[PDB]
RNA sequence: CAGGCGGUAGGGGAGCGUUCCCGAUGCCGAUGAAGGCCGACCCGCGAGGCGGCUGGAGGUAAGGGAAGUGCGAAUGCCGG
RNA sequence: AGUGAGGGCGCGAGCGAUAACGUCCGCGUCCGAGCGCGGGAACAACCGAGACCGCCAGCUAAGGCCCCCAAGUCUGGGCUA
RNA sequence: AGUACCGUGAGGGAAAGGUGAAAAGAACCCCGGGAGGGGAGUGAAAUAGAGCCUGAAACCGUGGGCUUACAAGCAGUCACGGCCCCGCAAGGGGUUGUGGCGUGCCUAUUGAAGCAUGAGCCGGCGACUCACGGUCGUGGGCGAGCUUAAGCCGUUGAGG
């Protein structure tokens, strides 16, 4: 009934919405919703070949 | 700190006008007309001496004469701004060439208002004045 | 009496009265601790004279008290630009009961 | 919820209701599906045996050093019955401001160890850090049992 | 699971009931545009403490210069009097003084002619 | 309280029932009483009775010498509406919610 | 076609539904019995001024 | 003593209520749970106590854990 | 992690008619994204100036002081009318 | 509630949960055609009264306070003066006439007052997660460290 988590370890960025005032997240449109887009690399797999 | 307006605190006063010229004369009636000048000085009112002016006609020309042509534009719109020069302009309403000084400067629409109905004078030669029966402070 | 010494920006022109001003909080960490202020502004009910003097002469000092504190009211930062935050009015000064001199 | 059930379209996306949607009982909106579902699950979680002992261990050790009842040895109660149970109790000196643990293959010692208060029921070679440091102090029986089997923890 | 944000928002909401004083006909209960009208509100509380500081400014100015050449010169003048004038040259009271002490400004002046010269 | 002149579920109308209150308040039951009567239009027996009503619990278990009722305080108060819909071209659903009326209008003695 | 704006508050509808407002009923006594009787009028009572040929059945 | 402190995108820190899980139910409570209605002590705030009225029974945390959560706002969704 | 397009002003070349609140590039400032205060009437970018919060305090920019509105209808010497 | 109701059929596919502790839920008298309205009794309450618990916002209403016919302004709001209010005073409330200064917020903009837009008003719903792979951090166990599928004990089901 005491021995809280030491240190840090608990909940540490779960970081809910986009700040605490206004939010939003990221860039401009080009990454919506349905936008996990251009993956992990396009140029770099050019090079892959 | 503070410092409160007093109470009903009456003073009128005669001005002049003739000989005396033109703009200058209005700055001055002008301020005179003040609201701030004797104690507790400012928005609500304070002075400005309900003042009135004689011979407020014979006035001295800004050495301009013709060439200051006053307007009245009610114009049913498309109709005439009527432009007319200081000569007539006294001719027939000379007080009130010098009004347009006063308004020109007195400011502020119910207050300066006010004012102008502390402001009075006529062309009349003095007997106006007269007529304004009260006090006759002097300058 | 109404004399003129006044602090940290001109507080004064009075006689004996809690008349609090500004936070002088030093002879402040004892309740009502007494303390002078170097005239300036030398007037009393029919002497009046200079405050040249008054940078060096006699001096008043006073018993006082209390504090005050936030005094409420608020104020939120916003542009019509896009935001907004705000917040509360935090001020005073163990306040001041006049003694003369 | 929708799948079977997804109201296929009803309003006509087309530009004139004003409104926006071609899916009725659509997320959305009004009782239907909801956001990041709430998906039956369950939280699995193998915790190394290694510290996890441990500790059990740990927690064992110093919940018993404030208040440790290794019994080894205890009796009353008819084999061990409530009433006579609680004079063993009262003998042993357990009373209301207490609450022990009482674990070990004392059948007749769980068998009495029942009633809310001072005692708690456990009657097995059946542990846990939790339990453990939770129950005010830890009475146990088959003992030789249990301080070997931590042992066991131990070293393996 | 659950989350009936209700009973938060309602409150939340409210407090806003309050926020807005009873402003303007309809920028009062506004909900909404109340809060902005409120917003606005806000930043201009902000303004007013914010400058009231020049409004004295010129309070006072005026009173002051009121009396200062009411006796005998404006400011260049007058001001520049308590300014040559040494360990004796204060300003918020001028005004105060002029005022209360007929006497008080009348020689403050005095002095303060000749403090000029 | 006093002679309470009220009632529910008739539905007459806002507005209008309120105009009638508005000139027959003040006065008391002879005079307001002769203009509800004559004075033309809807709500005509509606204010009167719920005038007589008004002054029955008066007389009867408020009594207060009974011939200086006069209104006092008083006016009106509508609750729901019937919810109609009638038809105005190219279908379309065009509604109407008719005022289902109720009077808050009391008699006080003077 | 051209419906309004907003609505310059119950206040303008008032201004208008207020400049409106409702008057009274005309009336003195009859010029027989008693009671109300507008100007040129008889009624189920009086009813008359030269034979009142009305009321009561 | 520095010394700085407009500042969206965006990155870091630090708190806030919020309904549940232990709540090692402590209980609190018909001299009210709760939601509500109003208020010139608490908070740098998100919030807090506390006082007064309603209101019919809950409610819950000392410390920590779990999240359908905090919303003008989307010619939004449903009902007025 | 975000912008992957932006504009304005000054100088330097394009271009364009040596036209445009044109568009091309560069050095700088800029303005957004702080650039919320002064300000020039009022005016995103032109001169002043960086606002963590107070003050019924005082010194100043730019740029101002007959009045409308704080501040000499300063003084001195001219020249237009 | 798969019934209302739309569709030709195929097919779509609502809403409405609670009076009170128990019915004692309203004899009876009074305006009235009636509803419904005042009384008596109910009772701990009936602002617990039949759509009848808790029963707020919105909007319309009855009374009271201040306020208003030479006025040009989202808003406001700093100041002050006149009212009225709790007040012991300190002073605290609400109300404003005089004046100073003040382009409303959201989105996408080099760029907005917008004449670009979203925005009818209230209320409840309303959107960066979960499973793994991983990956970097960093809070914790030993350096070789950790354990799936299972067999077994399992109110608590106890972990091995």
């Amino acid at each position: 009934l005491r021995p809280n988590p030491g240190a840090n370890k608990r909940r540490k960025r779960v970081g809910r919405g986009p700040g605490s005032g206004h939010g939003k997240t990221a860039t401009r449109g080009h990454k919506g919703q349905k936008s996990r887009s251009g993956g992990l690399k396009d140029p770099r797999r050019f090079e892959g070949g | 700190k503070t410092y409160v307006p007093k109470q009903v605190e009456p003073r009128w006063v005669l001005i002049d006008a003739e000989g005396k010229t033109l703009g200058r004369l209005a700055t001055k009636i002008a301020t005179l007309l003040r609201g701030k000048h004797r104690p507790d000085w400012t928005p609500n009112v304070a002075m400005g001496d309900f003042v009135v002016v004689v011979n407020a006609d014979k006035i001295r020309v800004t050495g301009k004469k013709l060439e200051q042509k006053i307007y009245t534009r009610y114009s049913g719109y498309p109709g005439g701004l009527k432009k007319i020069p200081l000569e007539k302009m006294l001719a027939t309403h000379p007080e009130r060439v010098l009004e347009h000084a006063v308004k020109g400067m007195l400011p502020k629409g119910p207050l300066g208002r006010r004012l102008f109905k502390r402001l009075k004078v006529y062309a009349g030669p003095d007997h106006p004045h007269q007529a304004q029966r009260p006090e006759k402070l002097e300058v | 009496m109404f004399a003129i010494v006044k602090t940290g920006g001109k507080q004064y022109r009075v006689e004996p009265g809690l008349k609090l001003r500004v936070e002088k909080l030093d002879a402040e960490p004892g309740a009502t601790v007494e303390l002078p202020v170097l005239l300036l502004g030398g007037e009393k009910t029919v002497v009046g004279t200079p405050v040249v003097e008054g940078a060096s002469v006699v001096a008043e000092v006073l018993g006082h008290g209390r504090g005050k504190k936030i005094l409420v009211s608020k104020f939120k930062a916003k542009v019509q630009y896009r935001r907004k935050k705000g917040h509360r009015q935090p001020y005073t000064e163990l306040l001041i009961k006049e003694i003369r001199g | 919820g929708e799948v079977a059930y997804s109201g296929r379209k009803i309003w006509p996306q087309k530009h004139t209701g004003r409104a926006r949607h071609g899916d009725i009982g659509a997320p959305i909106f009004v009782g239907g599906g909801v956001v990041f579902g709430p998906k039956p699950r369950d939280y699995s979680y193998t915790l190394p045996k290694k510290v996890r002992k441990k500790g059990l261990a740990m927690a064992v050790a110093d919940r018993a050093r404030e208040g440790k009842l290794l019994l080894v040895e205890a009796f009353a109660g008819v084999n061990g019955k409530t009433k006579e149970f609680l004079a063993w109790a009262k003998e042993a000196g357990l009373d209301g401001s207490e609450s022990v643990l009482l674990v070990t293959g004392n059948e007749l010692v769980r068998r009495a160890a029942r009633n809310l208060p001072w005692v708690v029921t456990l009657a097995p070679e059946g542990l846990n850090v939790y339990d453990i440091v939770r129950t005010e102090r830890l009475v146990m029986d088959l003992d030789a049992w249990e301080v070997f089997q931590n042992r066991i923890g131990g070293e393996a | 699971p659950r989350a009936k944000t209700g009973v938060v928002r309602r409150r939340k909401h409210k407090k806003i009931l309050k926020l807005a004083k009873g402003y303007w006909g309809l920028r009062s209960k506004s909900f909404r545009k109340a809060r902005e009208t409120l917003f606005a509100a806000g930043n201009y509380a902000y303004a007013h403490r914010k400058r009231r500081k020049r409004d004295f400014r010129r309070l006072w100015i005026v009173r002051i210069n009121a009396a200062c050449r009411q006796h005998g010169l404006n400011y260049s003048t007058f001001i520049h009097g308590l300014k040559k004038a040494g360990i004796e040259v204060d300003r918020k009271n001028l005004a105060d003084l002029a005022v209360r002490e007929p006497q008080v400004f009348a020689e403050l002046v005095e002095r303060a002619k000749a403090a000029q010269g | 309280m006093e002679a309470k002149a009220i009632a529910r579920y008739v539905r007459i109308s806002p507005r209008k029932v309120r105009l009638v209150v508005d000139l027959i308040r003040g006065k008391s039951l002879e005079e307001a009483r002769n203009i509800l009567r004559y004075t033309n239009k809807r709500g005509a027996y509606f204010v009167a009775k719920v005038l007589e009503s008004a002054a029955a619990n008066a007389v009867n278990n408020h009594d207060m010498l009974e011939d200086r009722l006069y209104v006092k305080a008083a006016y009106v108060d509508e609750g729901p509406a019937l919810k109609r819909v009638l038809p105005r071209a190219r279908g379309r659903a065009d509604i109407i919610k008719k005022r289902t009326s109720h009077i808050t209008v009391i008699l006080g003695e003077k | 076609h051209p419906v309004p704006k907003k609505k310059t508050s119950k206040a303008r509808r008032d201004a208008r539904r207020s400049h409106h407002a409702l008057t009274p009923p005309t009336l003195v006594p009859c010029p027989e019995c008693k009671a109300m009787k507008p100007p040129h009028t008889v009624c189920p009572e009086c009813g008359y001024y030269a034979g009142r040929k009305v009321l009561e059945v």
